[PDB]
DNA sequence: TATATATATATGTGTATATATACACACATACATATACA
DNA sequence: TATATGTATGTGTGTATATATACACATATATATATATA
């Protein structure tokens, strides 16, 4: 059967947008952990959802985009 | 690639082996780099933006890595490369081939032990027969103060596989050949006696650092074995340690 | 410390280990504990399989059979000489 | 692939015999065939028997006459249905099948099978395993197991006969390789030289725990000790026997 | 079934044709309601983004397709394209031009053929190429497509021939692929082979075929992967093989080395390996439309798959040989060995070296034996004395 | 294009070291695969 | 958590099968390596 999808349902079903929509092994996955006033970058040896990290990432890069866009400006 | 090109250059410079070929994995496997900034005009391989897409020549044409950073990096990397050249390939090994040590080699009575260097293995069979006369020869030697090693047939001569380099300081130096360096017999006997090539052995507290303090060549009596290879052995010890 | 034709082997024990050998390597009445420790017996196990005249295998059970098979050949050889 | 004709072989002579005068030799492929032939004769005073040990002993006119007829003398193996049991008997990990088989001698080859092999030019694997492999295994039992009368094998019997013949005039010493050359010439030994010299060395040895308690020879030189099991002798250019 | 996939690349035009059931020649209701005109299924399949039969993929589905996007990406980068598809009763021809801007109405006739063909001209100039393609661009692109077809030929089933420019594609096995990739770095080399199976469905339905070469003249680890038909370059299947081989290599290296102290890692273990992995894996996901990298939990392989131990042992042996080597024959090839007349050739396996002297003397009687053999169809090799038997060692 | 290295091959008569493979069987060392449990 | 229990390797003997390698010695030739010229 040939189906036509909209953006919404597509993005919920398809991994092409943000990565896998379930937990997979992400090679090089790191996080920052505090050990007595010291930041350490440590590996996270546990599967996680790439799309879940992407929704954080998309907003964060929108913010840093705005920062560059305004850095030579008045406001 | 930039770091690798410099690392290869200085590795071949610093190494006097001058033959080994290392690639990017050797160059870079000890590196952790952080790169942060903006690049105009890049493209990606998908929405996730895992991989940026660009012509390599953008950097070859436009960017330059400061040489102080390249030099520092190459220095650290080649230090590790030489440490891995002194280790790995050259790690802890074992005794030499057809060699029977004495019970008192390199100890408190190290100087009073002999090395009966023989010509093959049938001679070592004779010497093993004879150094084990237990109570039938109370005045003879045994393995408490005697060892055995084979000369491998005919010794390589060193008097024509070596070159003199008169240094600009004045004192000339004597560099071996790669064929003479890699002979198994001579490497084995300078490993057994603990010899050194930049020690002239002129005083006695530097001759007390030999693993046992005499060599005795047990060779044949036909002219092929008494004249030839005994003469080449004498020539080797003349050319490197006449003292 | 062996000779050319005489055996003389010398072990050294770490202290307080003979009693552990005696209680750990047990003694039957066929072999000692020290011989069980130091591999000091073997079995004389035979496989008497020879070839016979005019070709072919022959398999004996004891050495008396080989002697009793051997004797008449020598007897007849004296008669013909 | 044994079904569909992939394994092939040549077929060379083992003995050629040359008649004086005539220009064609007689070629025998098995040794017992030649022995049964040569026992039938009454006067073999002008024939020259040539034994060809390996195939590199073949002269130039012989290799020319063997390579003019190359496709004439290649054969091909055909796989039977009874062949699995014979390949399991001869080369399997169970020895008692091989004891139970190898009592009786080799079955001689019939005339219909001979004409079929030489005419349609193909070989059944079972007919090969029950002649060639079985004849080899009987030969290896002959070479590697002693006779119960004298106690010695085939090689040591040749060595004793050649030693009685060699040292007859005076009991002067020889080397090991020179005496080995003698006993390979006069006793018609048809094998390699390294194994014969090793046999002479181990026939001369005498130490506490050696194989021989009453050796044939007196050994003169370094003949090894108890400690390395007699595996620490000299090379055969050094040591002597008598 | 699909019995063939014909691919061609000529004068810039690119074409691909398969022969299973065609795309349904039927009106698409919802697509027509959207378009307010008559739209048939091939037009949706080729011109409607996010549309296809894989919008709702099953967890066991091993097709590469998932997004309903790829075909329209082809159309959007085409100056002109022709979709032709027949279902055994009708044929359907539709032309899709100007980067999906001109979608001509289709032409539907009776036909008893059954197939699907996409034929198109890319926008080479818009994409950075010469118009028409230069000699080098043409040769590069032909070589790359030819490679992709060889990969298909190893991935596709056994009733399916892959053609490129009408010649069939040779490489129906991962061993063929391994030999193709290593013909220069390491000709005449040893190919370690394994079929990695799983015990639980759906994974047990899809064994992974693996071929690996191990050479001292390989400078880094290298893999070729066709997974679900996709030539992807990153995925935890590779890491599964890498880690397994490394664990065995470390064990046997510390065993074989009497140094007993040195510590090697995965780079040492694997930098002399070239591996081809081909097959299907159910339930995988990708990191984008390109499908460069598959996404999966590593434990899928730890739980379900096992690498045959014979392959692991062979591999570890070759690798540990190289390790110790880094720390510190007799085959006359015939002129026609492995070519068009390869089955006309013999291999005279002799027993030693004096036998080879005899045979080389014999095969060179050039005019004293005009009816004899020669080295045009005959080789030589040594049996090395006495052959090992395998009946006691298996 | 030049003057200059240092390593590299081949000939006869000599000096020395080796290594896989088959074949049988009693014996030694390495797990490992369960089966009660715990 | 100890126990057996059926797996798999592993040298070793005599008589066979087929090979491999280091060194000395003289002299003519060689193919790439090297200064400094510039």
């Amino acid at each position: 059967a040939f189906e036509i999808s909209d953006f919404k349902e597509h993005a919920k079903k398809k991994s092409m947008w943000a990565g896998a929509l379930n937990k997979v092994t992400i090679s090089g996955l790191m996080g920052v952990f505090t050990e007595d006033e010291d930041l350490m970058a440590l590996p996270i040896h546990r599967d996680h959802c790439p799309a879940l990290l992407k929704i954080f990432d998309e907003i964060i890069v929108n913010a840093t985009d705005h920062e560059r866009a305004c850095h030579n400006k008045t406001k | 690639k930039t770091i690798n090109e410099m690392v290869v250059k200085k590795f071949q410079q610093t190494i006097k082996d001058k033959n080994r070929k290392t690639t990017l994995r050797d160059s870079c496997s000890n590196i952790f780099i952080v790169i942060v900034g903006s690049i105009p005009g890049i493209e990606w391989t998908g929405q996730r933006k895992d991989e940026l897409s660009i012509a390599e020549n953008v950097f070859k044409t436009h960017y330059s890595i400061p040489s102080s950073f390249l030099t520092s990096m190459t220095k650290s990397i080649v230090d590790i490369l030489l440490q891995s050249i002194s280790k790995k390939d050259n790690h802890k090994q074992v005794d030499v081939d057809k060699y029977t040590r004495a019970r008192n080699a390199g100890g408190k009575r190290a100087q009073d032990c002999m090395l009966l260097a023989a010509e093959g293995d049938s001679a070592l069979s004779l010497l093993r027969t004879g150094l084990t006369l237990g109570k039938s020869n109370p005045s003879g030697p045994s393995f408490d103060f005697c060892g055995m090693i084979s000369l491998g047939g005919v010794i390589m001569n060193a008097c024509k596989k070596v070159t003199n380099i008169t240094t600009d300081s004045g004192e000339t130096i004597m560099v071996r050949n790669e064929q003479l360096t890699n002979n198994k017999v001579l490497q084995g006997i300078v490993q057994v006696l603990g010899l050194d090539f930049n020690c002239h052995y002129k005083t006695q507290e530097e001759r007390a650092k030999l693993r046992y303090g005499c060599i005795v060549a047990c060779v044949d009596q036909d002219l092929d074995g008494c004249g030839k290879i005994l003469g080449l052995l004498l020539a080797y010890f003349h050319l490197f340690w006449p003292q | 410390y062996s000779s050319s034709e005489t055996i003389e082997i010398l072990v050294k024990l770490k202290p307080n280990s003979l009693n552990r050998i005696v209680e750990e390597f047990k003694e039957t009445e066929e072999q000692d504990s020290i011989e069980n420790f130091l591999r000091l017996r073997n079995c004389l196990h035979s496989h008497l399989n020879f070839v016979k005249p005019k070709g072919g295998i022959i398999e004996f059970n004891t050495y008396y059979e080989i002697l009793y098979a051997w004797l008449p050949y020598r007897r007849e050889l004296y008669q013909k000489r | 692939l044994i079904i569909h004709g992939f394994v092939k072989r040549l077929l060379t002579p083992l003995i050629r015999v040359y008649e004086k005068g005539k220009t064609m030799p007689v070629e025998f492929y098995y040794e017992q065939e030649f022995d049964a032939w040569a026992k039938k004769q009454t006067s073999l005073a002008n024939h020259t028997v040539k034994y060809y040990k390996g195939l590199a002993a073949h002269d130039t006119h012989e290799v020319k006459s063997m390579f003019k007829h190359f496709d004439n003398m290649v054969y091909t193996f055909t796989l039977d249905d009874s062949a699995k049991e014979l390949f399991h008997i001869y080369f399997g990990g169970e020895s008692e099948l091989r004891k139970r088989e190898l009592c009786t001698g080799v079955v001689p080859l019939t005339e219909t099978q001979t004409q079929s092999i030489h005419s349609v030019r193909r070989i059944p694997c079972s007919l090969h395993l029950q002649v060639d492999t079985k004849a080899y295994k009987l030969d290896a039992i002959e070479r590697q197991i002693p006779n119960f009368l004298d106690g010695m094998t085939r090689a040591r019997r040749k060595i004793l006969a050649g030693g009685v013949k060699c040292f007859a005039s005076n009991n002067r010493e020889r080397k090991v390789f020179q005496f080995g050359g003698y006993v390979a010439d006069h006793m018609f030994y048809h094998h390699g030289d390294m194994s014969l010299n090793t046999s002479i060395i181990k026939a001369a040895q005498y130490y506490p725990g050696s194989s021989h308690l009453y050796p044939v020879f007196i050994g003169i030189g370094s003949f090894g000790s108890r400690h390395l099991g007699g595996k620490d002798a000299g090379s055969p250019r050094y040591i002597s026997v008598q | 079934k699909v019995t063939y996939i014909k691919i061609s690349f000529d004068k810039g035009v690119f074409s691909c044709e398969n022969d299973g059931p065609g795309i349904p020649i039927a009106k698409h209701e919802q697509a027509s309601l959207i378009a307010k005109r008559d739209v048939y299924v091939p037009e949706v399949a080729s011109c409607h983004f996010l549309a296809g039969t894989n919008i709702n993929k099953a967890k066991d589905c091993i097709k590469g397709g998932t997004n309903g996007v790829g075909l329209k990406l082809a159309m959007v980068h085409s100056q002109w394209a022709i979709l032709t598809t027949a279902d055994g009763a009708q044929k359907y021809v539709q032309h899709i031009n100007q980067r999906l801007d001109i979608i001509e109405p289709p032409t539907i006739t009776p036909s008893r053929e059954m197939f699907t063909r996409i034929e198109l001209m890319p926008v080479y100039q818009e994409l950075g190429y010469a118009e028409p393609l230069s000699e080098t661009e043409q040769a590069d692109l032909s070589a790359w497509i030819y490679l992709r077809a060889c990969q298909c030929a190893a991935y596709v089933g056994k009733g399916t021939t892959i053609y490129y420019n009408d010649k069939p594609c040779r490489t129906g096995s991962v061993m063929a692929l391994a030999k193709m990739y290593t013909l220069l770095s390491a000709p005449n080399s040893t190919i370690h082979t394994a079929t990695i199976k799983a015990d639980a469905k759906p994974y047990s339905l899809h064994p992974l075929q693996v071929a690996a070469v191990v050479s001292p003249k390989f400078k880094k680890f290298e893999h070729v992967s066709v997974i679900n038909g996709v030539n992807c370059v990153k995925g935890e299947h590779v890491t599964f093989l890498k880690k397994t081989i490394n664990e065995m290599v470390v064990k046997k290296f510390q065993q074989t080395i009497k140094d007993k102290n040195r510590k090697t890692t995965l780079r040492d273990s694997c930098s002399n390996i070239f591996i081809v992995i081909v097959g299907s894996i159910p339930g995988i996901e990708w990191t984008g439309q390109r499908k460069d990298e598959l996404s999966i939990a590593e434990n899928v392989f730890k739980t379900h798959y096992s690498i045959p131990s014979s392959f692991l042992t062979s591999m570890t042996k070759s690798i540990v040989d190289i390790l110790l080597q880094s720390i510190s024959d007799k085959y006359t090839r015939a002129r026609n060995a492995g070519g068009k007349r390869a089955q006309d050739c013999m291999l005279l396996a002799a027993e030693g070296d004096s036998a080879l002297s005899l045979l080389r003397t014999g095969l060179t009687l050039g005019k004293s034996n005009p009816s004899g053999p020669s080295f045009d169809f005959c080789g030589m090799i040594s049996l090395g004395g006495v052959i090992m038997n395998a009946c006691k060692k298996v």
